[PDB]
């Protein structure tokens, strides 16, 4: 990910503000809705059959919080994407045979939950230094 | 394809929306060209500084053809028709750019409806801004 | 047999089969345009988006019927007319099944302009919204 | 969204597919599961090997339905209504692998019938299969 | 206000704005089954595909007409109904603008079990195809 | 790509047998029309107006032996796609603006001009071993 020294500073400085332990079963909730195949990689979860029931779901929020941190994780190692996800790659192609696709899906229902929780405060220009992220993350994933 | 349910959550929190569809529109737009900077190709004819009159003006064309497609979800095809002829025939707008500016779309509605953006609204509305997409780009 | 008035749940009202895809044409109707606006002198958005326009003047020795068909019919629940202060009887005389459109009917007076709705959703996960006020402003008086 | 043009191109082309209807669609499913293997995942209780009884026979039924599809073009949410409960609410299905099916039926087509399978033909039916792909994936 | 015959050109009669989203509903009705088969003993698909079932008998003191619904009515150019060897007179009475379906009606005597068509379609770049038989076979014979 | 012996076999025998003068402009030319918005990138070409016209396009003719040729070169250099369509990557997203998806709708039409030209010929395995060099050439052009 190319990002300007004032893009980390705004990436950084709105990332501290997040909470943590609710934007992630957020996120995943969300994607899970909104893209409703990607329940078939959760069926181990359990009872996903309303959004009521996914969101109050307590295995979705607790891994909501995984990925979340596997985004936290991804904001440090930025010039190294690929090798820091690549553990994670092989999982979610080797083993659960998701599409690269999916990635973007839940990279951008990130950026959602994100303007959803911060509102006037998710600018166009820290959406778009988002974005880089989100692209840079799903395409690690894809490597 | 909408369910009864989609068209409801749709038509519901759009009319929440309103007056302010036009500067939502807006706002879209200008968070589209910024994070991806590829769609500014397709208008090279405005000036595409932020805050540009051409912008906020567009950006409120686009809310009332969006009004318009919501207004008539039962049959978009027939009411988006010269749209159509425009994005489909005229202009050959690449559909990656449609799913670019409908994600803006739902980011701009989550930031200034927070509490209309329910999980449930956001699946619907994801989903009808893919179908206005898929009318937008297709030649019938 | 008996049914719940298309007043009280029209998603109800339109499970009965003897007006499910049912023909509903007058001998002498008319079509007129419409508005609804809400409390706040706006359009009220959910209703323009939910009616189909231009609806229909249908003329009867009783007096002039109004028919509007209704989008989205399994989603609604109450949908009462009023002609001023007094209660307007709904009927549904037909569902189009293909598209989930009601058709109701109710009689107004001659050289009515406005017709004051009200009116709720019902659907899903116990979502409920009710709409206290909508004015259904008619393109002109209507006559016969 | 279908022209009329391409409701047309469809109906009178799948017209001449019409009794090999069913071997076309076992050969569209035996080349996605060689071409793109994570598709098989999808079918484990089958028996994958080539000249299976199961894959005919379930080729039979996907044509039997794309038949059904291409009959009611003009409103296949309702046609395939049971169809989209399988594979959206039940099997949840990745839309990705629609487009895999699609690509190898078109591919079968091309093969068996070369006269039939223009490039006006092929628009047509790309764009056919799309819709019948939104409406199997779809949850309404 | 003169337009061709359905008979020769069907997607140049639904043009005619006397006909555009008429109404079409008659006093007295039956719905009938029927099946579309080729020269060749199948299922004539394109007709089956292009047509709405069930389609209509409807009952008048001349005989009984069939109405039936085309589908794609654009591009459909001849559609010729012939009872048995004489040729039948084929009616244009609603074209539906939204849904680009046309109804035709054609009078048949007491007891025609099946009908035969002549037809072809017509669009695109100079696309043409002819369907030089297809025989319409009723579920019942059609009586009143 | 990673293709057997066998499949290299396979698909460098069907690539001797096809006319390079014409399934080019043929997979060219079916792009143009199956995925209309591809005509926006090749409005140089003049006119694209109908069917008739682009497949009649000898520009359209031109340009599609070209991009056979890139595939010719991509079934040589099959264990390094990244580096031979390098330059040409450059050109499509830097020049172009190309999006990568528009690179798999390419390859997969070129796929089914080859099951139209070989008919019964282009078997599943074969077909098979075509899509893993259409699927690497697609990546190769996105890296
Ligand atoms: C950039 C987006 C994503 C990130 C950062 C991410 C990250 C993670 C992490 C950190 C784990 C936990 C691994 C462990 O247990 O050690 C995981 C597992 C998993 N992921 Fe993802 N993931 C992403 C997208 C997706 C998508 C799109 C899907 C499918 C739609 C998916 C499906 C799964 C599944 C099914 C598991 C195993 C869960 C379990 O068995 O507990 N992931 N992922
Ligand atoms: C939500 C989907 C979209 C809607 C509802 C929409 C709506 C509109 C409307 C109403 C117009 C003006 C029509 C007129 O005045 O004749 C227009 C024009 C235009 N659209 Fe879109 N549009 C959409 C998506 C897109 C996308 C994704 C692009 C490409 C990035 C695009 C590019 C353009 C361009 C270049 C024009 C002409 C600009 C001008 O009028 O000067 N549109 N669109
Ligand atoms: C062209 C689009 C498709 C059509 C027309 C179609 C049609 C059908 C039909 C008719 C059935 C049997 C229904 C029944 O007997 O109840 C079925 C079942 C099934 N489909 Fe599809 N399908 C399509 C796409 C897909 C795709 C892309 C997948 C995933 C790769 C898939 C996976 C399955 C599975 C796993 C079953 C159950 C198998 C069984 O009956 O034992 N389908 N489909
Ligand atoms: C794997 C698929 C593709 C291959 C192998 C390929 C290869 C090539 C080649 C060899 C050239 C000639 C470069 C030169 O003149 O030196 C070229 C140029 C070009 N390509 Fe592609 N290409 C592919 C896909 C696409 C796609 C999907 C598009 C857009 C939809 C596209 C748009 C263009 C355009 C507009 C030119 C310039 C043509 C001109 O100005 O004469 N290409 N490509």
């Amino acid at each position: 990910v190319h990002l300007t020294p004032e893009e980390k500073s705004a990436v950084t400085a709105l990332w501290g503000k997040v909470n943590v332990d609710e934007v992630g079963g957020e996120a995943l909730g969300r994607l899970l809705v909104v893209y409703p195949w990607t329940q078939r990689f959760f069926e181990s979860f359990g009872d996903l059959s309303t959004p009521d029931a996914v969101m109050g779901n307590p295995k979705v929020k607790a891994h909501g919080k995984k990925v979340l941190g596997a985004f936290s994780d991804g904001l440090a190692h930025l010039d190294n994407l690929k090798g820091t996800f690549a553990t994670l790659s092989e999982l979610h192609c080797d083993k659960l045979h998701v599409d690269p696709e999916n990635f973007r899906l839940l990279g951008n229902v990130l950026v959602c939950v994100l303007a959803h929780h911060f509102g006037k405060e998710f600018t166009p220009p820290v959406q778009a230094a988002y974005q880089k992220v989100v692209a840079g993350v799903a395409n690690a994933l894809a490597h | 394809v909408l369910s009864p349910a989609d068209k409801t959550n749709v038509k519901a929190a759009w009319g929440k929306v309103g007056a302010h569809a036009g500067e939502y529109g807006a706002e879209a737009l200008e968070r589209m060209f910024l994070s991806f900077p590829t769609t500014k190709t397709y208008f090279p004819h405005f000036d595409l500084s932020h805050g540009s009159a051409q912008v906020k003006g567009h950006g409120k064309k686009v809310a009332d053809a969006l009004t318009n497609a919501v207004a008539h979800v039962d049959d978009m095809p027939n009411a988006l028709s010269a749209l159509s002829d425009l994005h489909a025939h005229k202009l050959r707008v690449d559909p990656v750019n449609f799913k670019l500016l409908s994600h803006c779309l739902l980011v701009t509605l989550a930031a200034h409806l927070p509490a209309e953006f329910t999980p449930a609204v956001h699946a619907s509305l994801d989903k009808f801004l893919a179908s206005v997409s898929t009318v937008l780009t297709s030649k019938y | 047999q008996q049914y719940p008035p298309a007043d009280e749940s029209l998603q109800d009202a339109i499970k009965n089969p003897a007006i499910i895809d049912k023909e509903h044409t007058a001998d002498n109707w008319r079509p007129i345009d419409f508005q609804m606006k809400n409390d706040k002198g706006e359009r009220q958005f959910y209703h323009y988006a939910s009616t189909v326009e231009p609806a229909t003047v249908i003329f009867t020795k009783t007096g002039p019927i109004i028919e509007l068909g209704l989008k989205t019919a399994s989603t609604w629940k109450k949908f009462e007319v009023y002609e001023g202060d007094k209660k307007l009887p709904v009927e549904l005389v037909s569902y189009d099944s293909d598209k989930d459109y009601a058709y109701i009917r109710f009689p107004v007076s001659n050289g009515t302009r406005e017709v004051k709705i009200v009116s709720s959703i019902e659907y899903g996960e116990n979502i409920h919204e009710d709409y206290d006020y909508t004015l259904m402003v008619f393109a002109q008086p209507i006559t016969n």
